[PDB]
DNA sequence: CAGAGGAATTTCCCACTTTCACTTCTCCCTTTCA
DNA sequence: TTGAAAGGGAGAAGTGAAAGTGGGAAATTCCTCTGT
């Protein structure tokens, strides 16, 4: 014989309960249910009605359906399952007492144990299946009976599952509804601004959804035009026929996108002829494709690659071009002033946080990679970026290290101790000015990314620059004697001293 | 006649500052000043006056009952532990500055427990007398030394206090309460000058402390007949205590007031209002007058900043 | 006298912002070279 | 009628990591109406 489930349980609607709610909690409602009739889960076996058995247990949504953590609780409810002895002399049978109670995500894992512990596991899905992520706003009924063959032995038929029941409490699964609109009539050209209120929604994942003979629409808002999750304000799509000589009953509704569900419509007549949030990266893949920001452009067509220009702050030629993109997103962020439509000057102090505030918020963004940092030819100083997975083609305590090593000529050492060191320093202008002299200063240049042999013009005095910078004002180490002026050996020699 | 004293420069910001509890991590921005602005922040000040060189600043959090007493919320971040910040100052400057303080949002379940073990290390450290724990031996001071042995008997009071206290708490206001310190001869912050309470600080995520908002609405015009139904979006706020105000500044220290008509069932959801216009002062009227409109709380008339609201003759 | 559903209390975590701890640059002279 | 570069010193700028910020919303727990 078999099972077949002739009242489906309600799918949306009524919520889960935590145990610490206990109580009187209500049942699981039955397809049909209405506020005035209330219907129950029931199962028909087909070809068999005599002595046997029922357990009624709770397993994933999706495939592989494992037992799921939350557990059934009622009348002939234990361990988390339901199990009842049939009726003999019927072949349909009613679950009037289910209660679904949800546990905490705190307390999933022994919820999940206990479930492997007590053989409640319809469909045998291996540990291994058995885990992953699981739904804690939906569940099916899993129904496993068992009769018995032609006189004698127990006969358990295939389970069998029941549609969904959605948790009604949990936000992305609760049930949709208006419940007062603005205005229910407007132009047949749309346009007219509604503000609806409706139950919990998501602003991300919602719409206003228009129908009707053979039609579809929908109204546009911003997340932004979401208020606290109860209230939408949007504008009335065009109607499919832009020339009215008559009014038209429309239908309106509420729909999340992630899973079609919809809500009860709204009736809506056509007649006759709030700042939306900036999110970095899409902010500024819009202020590059403008072509309003000198030098923030883009370096193909795909636009999969992009410029932005990045002149050092400290230069005093430095221009309101040099530094608009980066002025731009302080600005839309409210941290400055916008223009006429006071303000000062002291607009200057201002820009190496605009500068940073944008470089560190395109990094956290982790939608960029930097293919070339270019902010050094000083005729075009800039940064090229591309765009994540597309063609991405990225192209004191160091010393104490390097003077042990002492790999290339010129360096080693005077003072068997540690903390007296010679290294070399020849003035760049000599006709015997070698590449590999000022090898000890190539070595921290390319031990920073600084330099890379192959794409890299090398820049000798600025290696040494930032060789010596480094060292300077260092507090715990300083210079000792200085042949650098010697026309024979040139060379210098310092030491350390916490 | 005087002495050195302390004194409250600025006073830390009243309304919208959020309160955390500990699973939300620490340090979401410091307690605002009063003064504190959009893009120019400032923060709670006091200034020793009478100056005494250095000098060491602490402050506790207080309730806001008639009777000050100990919070069972506390005070974190840059210089504190225990709920006590402790900050020096005075070598030349006397002018002390309070960046970086949050207010711990401790659990009610939590607040007994709490409340003992902070009048405890009170009764027993040196810092304030029997004022915020219980009127009894309140000596204990900074006087000879810091610390005491906890009699058998003296561990009920703090019990009893705690348990009758926990009661009267309320988690969602919260004072501040500065104490400074003057050097010993041995160069120890020993000399205790007079405590200064702050202005009452409230918790900008409880509903009924709630810093009142009108975020959007319908029209923002109606006929001075009025009648006419608005759709107002704000912030939350409750349904059995919000009223829509409307008003005009008359000539002459006057002041006309119109409400708006509503029941708590057109609120909706905390975040919505669904009203109709009140009439204005006068029927007929020659051109289009404007007003303001504001969402009030009941309970406290506290208010939230006016729109504009044009009403226009019939 | 449940028990459906509105709120209040607590917990998470998004999406940047600022700071930490250093390292580099432009400026503005000086020196050095040939 | 001090030429072309390299060198230095100060100190503001620049940096990637790693905290700090400010909010909105999800998870949990309570509790009041509905209508005994």
């Amino acid at each position: 014989g078999y099972v077949e489930i002739i009242e489906q349980p309600k799918q949306r609607g009524m919520r889960f309960r935590y145990k610490c709610e206990g109580r009187s909690a209500g049942s699981i409602p039955g397809e049909r249910s209405t506020d005035t009739t209330k219907t129950h889960p029931t199962i028909k076996i087909n070809g068999y009605t005599g002595p046997g058995t029922v357990r009624i247990s709770l397993v994933t949504k999706d495939p592989p359906h494992r037992p799921h953590p939350h557990e059934l609780v009622g009348k002939d409810c234990r361990d988390g399952f339901y199990e009842a002895e049939l009726c003999p002399d019927r072949c349909i049978h009613s679950f009037q007492n289910l209660g679904i109670q949800c546990v905490k995500k705190r307390d999933l894992e022994q919820a999940i144990s206990q479930r492997i512990q007590t053989n409640n596991n319809p469909f045998q899905v291996p540990i291994e299946e058995q885990r992953g992520d699981y739904d804690l706003n939906a569940v099916r009924l899993c129904f496993q009976v068992t009769v018995r063959d032609p006189s004698g032995r127990p006969l358990r038929l295939p389970p069998v599952l029941s549609h969904p029941i959605f948790d009604n409490r949990a936000p992305n699964t609760a049930e949709l509804k208006i419940c007062r609109v603005n205005r229910n009539s407007g132009s047949c050209l749309g346009g007219d601004e509604i503000f609806l209120l409706c139950d919990k929604v998501q602003k991300e994942d919602i719409e206003v959804y228009f129908t009707g003979p053979g039609w579809e629409a929908r109204g546009s808002f911003s997340q932004a035009d979401v208020h606290r999750q109860v209230a939408i304000v949007f504008r009335t799509p065009p109607y499919a026929d832009p020339s009215l000589q008559a009014p038209v009953r429309v239908s309106m509704q509420l729909r999340r996108p992630s899973d079609r569900e919809l809500s009860e419509p709204m009736e809506f007549q056509y007649l006759p002829d709030a700042a939306p949030r900036v999110l970095f990266g899409e902010w500024l893949l819009g202020e590059i494709s403008s072509g309003c920001y000198e030098g923030l452009q883009w370096l193909d067509e795909a636009r999969t690659c992009f410029r932005v220009p990045w002149k050092h702050f400290a230069r005093k030629d430095l221009s309101e071009a040099d530094a608009r993109i980066f002025k731009a997103w302080a600005v839309a962020r409210g941290r400055w002033p916008p223009s006429s439509r006071p303000p000062p000057e002291a607009e200057t102090a201002e820009r190496a946080g605009w500068k940073t505030n944008f470089r560190c918020a395109l990094r956290s963004t982790r939608r960029f990679v930097m293919l070339r940092d270019n902010s050094g030819d000083p005729a075009d100083q800039h940064k090229v970026y591309a765009l994540s997975g597309s063609l991405s083609s990225d192209s004191l305590p160091w010393l104490v290290s390097q003077l042990d090593l002492g790999q290339l000529e010129g360096v080693a050492w005077v003072n068997k101790s540690r903390t007296r060191f010679r290294i070399p320093w020849k003035h760049g202008l000599r006709q015997d000015a070698q590449q590999e002299d000022f090898g000890i200063f190539q070595a921290w240049a390319e031990a920073t990314g600084a330099y890379v042999p192959g794409r890299d013009k090398p820049d000798l005095p600025t290696w040494k620059r930032n060789f010596r910078s480094a060292l300077n004002r260092k507090e715990g180490l300083r210079l000792a004697e200085d042949r650098s002026k010697d026309p024979h050996d040139p060379h210098k020699i310092y030491e350390f001293v916490n | 006649m005087d002495g050195p004293y302390l004194q409250i420069l600025e006073q830390p910001k009243q309304r919208g500052f959020r309160f955390r509890y500990v699973c939300e991590g620490p340090s979401h921005g410091g307690l605002p000043g009063a003064s504190s602005e959009k893009n120019k922040k400032s923060y709670p000040q006091v200034k020793i006056c009478n100056y005494v060189g250095p000098a060491k600043v602490i402050v506790q959090l207080v309730t806001n009952g008639k009777n000050i007493h100990l919070h069972a919320h506390s005070l974190v971040g840059k210089h504190c532990e225990d709920g006590i910040c402790t900050v020096t100052a005075g070598p030349k400057d006397m002018v002390v500055g309070f960046a970086n303080l949050g207010i711990l949002h401790v659990t009610k379940k939590k607040v007994f427990e709490t409340l003992e073990a902070r009048m405890t290390e009170a009764c027993i450290r040196g810092y304030n007398p029997g004022l915020l724990v219980h009127p009894d031996l309140a000596y204990l001071q900074a006087e000879g030394g810091g610390d005491r042995q906890l009699g058998d008997r003296e561990k009920e009071l703090i019990r009893q206090a705690a348990l009758q206290q926990t009661k009267e708490m309320d988690l969602s206001v919260v004072r501040l309460m500065f104490t400074a310190f003057l050097p010993d001869s041995t160069g120890s912050f020993t000399r205790r000058l007079e405590p200064v309470v702050s202005d009452a600080i409230y918790d900008s995520k409880a509903p009924n402390a709630s810093n009142l908002k009108i975020v959007r609405m319908d029209r923002t015009a109606g006929c001075v007949t009025g009648g006419e139904e608005i759709y107002l979006l704000c912030d939350k706020v409750q349904k059995d205590d919000i009223q829509i105000r409307f008003y005009e500044e008359e000539e002459n220290g006057g002041v006309w007031e119109g409400f708006g008509d509503f029941s708590p069932t057109d609120v909706h959801r905390q975040f919505a209002i669904v009203f109709k216009t009140p009439k204005y002062k006068d029927i007929n009227i020659t051109k289009p007058a404007s007003v303001f409109v504001q969402l009030r709380r009941k309970s406290d008339l506290e208010t939230s900043e006016p729109k504009p609201f044009l009403y226009y003759p019939e």
